[PDB]
């Protein structure tokens, strides 16, 4: 019958606490339906303490009811805190050791520090036995970031693997003028091979050809290297890789086989609030 | 692909002949073009030959008295044999290669040449 502190998709915590009443004008027997409960993770355990006064009956001494005190505790404990960062997911052991925590910390504060121990106390006064809530783990804080990266880094492979096939079929073709160019220099060796080994003229004609031919492919280059090719041309490789780019009407979310404005730094930057989030509990990831 | 010869005959010590051997069948113009010769006995020796980018040499028995000569439009080897002697005497065959492989590879047919003492 132990209660439930809750992430949402926002920054919010639902906590869930069954409360052992409900035949009650004053607490001072079936149960009421267990108190469901938002709370921010910057709102203090004051304010905790009066949302559950709301829903709680009030306490009655003699001839005046007054608003029940609530009390928080947990297992906190030589000069460095123990922190685990595994709540309800750790070992337990038979008798732990509590401490009251002043009204002024903060929920998010307090749950993380709670986290050394598999629950956190309640305790209503008027009421002997004190309620018991489960801390969340650090995996059960970021469950949606967690869930949420997952989903991030799966769309941007779905996204990745079509500019990576865009960005190869650009190269086959761009390279047509490298391959030409090797075709021109063995054509050119068999001319001059031919002409040394099976015809009567001698070196004496040729090689002037050679050398002649030698500065033209010189000249050649002279004038390629006077287009575009200098500083980057890469500029002339995005167009073509621009035009590769075509959208793509086939799924309506997570759109397959087109590129626009890959927002990848929101997967980094989902990564890094898991991180701190991490590390403020103490734990790797 | 097959070369054929035509100018042997008899002539006395001294004289004169001019050798002809036209190559066919090539898709292209042969690397290497010769002439030979075959002793009544012993093997078969060589006499002049032309490798185009190679050298173009003579025996040590043929040095000095005869001329190998290529044309290579017609694809013909030419032999100019003069101050013919007894020794000069044997069967003169045409051998050619395509390819620089050292060696010999295509054969002629054969024309004799004979000085007779
Ligand atoms: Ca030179």
């Amino acid at each position: 019958t132990k209660g439930r502190l809750l992430t949402t998709p926002t920054r919010l915590l639902k906590l869930i606490l069954p409360i052992p009443f409900h035949p009650e004008q004053e607490y001072i027997e079936d149960a009421v339906e267990p108190l469901a409960l938002l709370v921010h993770p910057q709102q203090p355990l004051s304010y905790l303490e009066r949302l559950i006064q709301a829903e709680i009956p009030p306490l009655l001494v003699k001839d005046r009811e007054k608003l029940p005190e609530i009390i928080f505790r947990a297992e906190a404990d030589s000069n460095v805190a123990s922190y685990s960062g595994l709540g309800r997911e750790g070992p337990s052991k038979g008798d732990t050791h509590w401490v009251r925590w002043s009204g002024s910390t903060e929920i998010g504060d307090f749950i993380r520090d709670a986290a050394r121990g598999r629950e956190f106390s309640v305790t209503i006064e008027g009421h002997a036995e004190e309620l018991r809530v489960a801390v969340p783990s650090f995996k059960d804080r970021t469950y949606y970031m967690r869930m949420r990266l997952r989903r991030m880094s799966q769309e941007i492979d779905q996204m990745a693997t079509v500019k990576r096939e865009c960005d190869l079929l650009a190269h086959k073709g761009a390279h047509a003028l490298a391959k030409g160019g090797f075709a021109a220099l063995a054509a050119w060796w068999g001319i001059v091979y031919y002409v040394t080994f099976h015809t009567d003229m001698g070196w004496d004609l040729v090689e002037p050809i050679t050398y002649l031919a030698g500065l033209a492919s010189i000249m050649g280059g002279y004038l390629w290297f006077l287009f575009i090719s200098r500083d980057l041309s890469y500029k002339a490789a995005m167009n073509v890789t621009v035009s590769r780019r075509q959208n793509a009407l086939y799924q309506e979310r997570g759109f397959d086989p087109a590129k626009w404005d890959q927002l990848v730094h929101d997967a980094n930057g989902l990564r890094r609030e898991i991180k701190f989030a991490a590390t403020e509990y103490g734990v790797e990831w | 692909v097959q070369l054929q010869e035509s100018g042997g005959g008899l002539v006395q010590a001294g004289g004169s002949l001019r050798l002809s051997c036209a190559a066919s069948g090539t898709i292209f113009s042969p690397h290497y073009m010769g002439w030979y010769r075959q002793a009544p006995g012993k093997e078969r020796e060589f006499v002049a030959g032309i490798g185009f980018g190679t050298t173009t040499n003579y025996a040590n028995s043929v040095k000095g008295r005869f001329t190998i000569s290529r044309d290579n439009a017609k694809n013909t080897v030419y032999l100019q044999m003069n101050s013919l002697k007894p020794e000069d005497t044997a069967v003169y065959y045409c051998a050619a290669r395509l390819y620089p492989i050292l060696g010999h590879t295509y054969w002629g047919q054969g024309t004799q040449v004979t000085v007779s003492s």
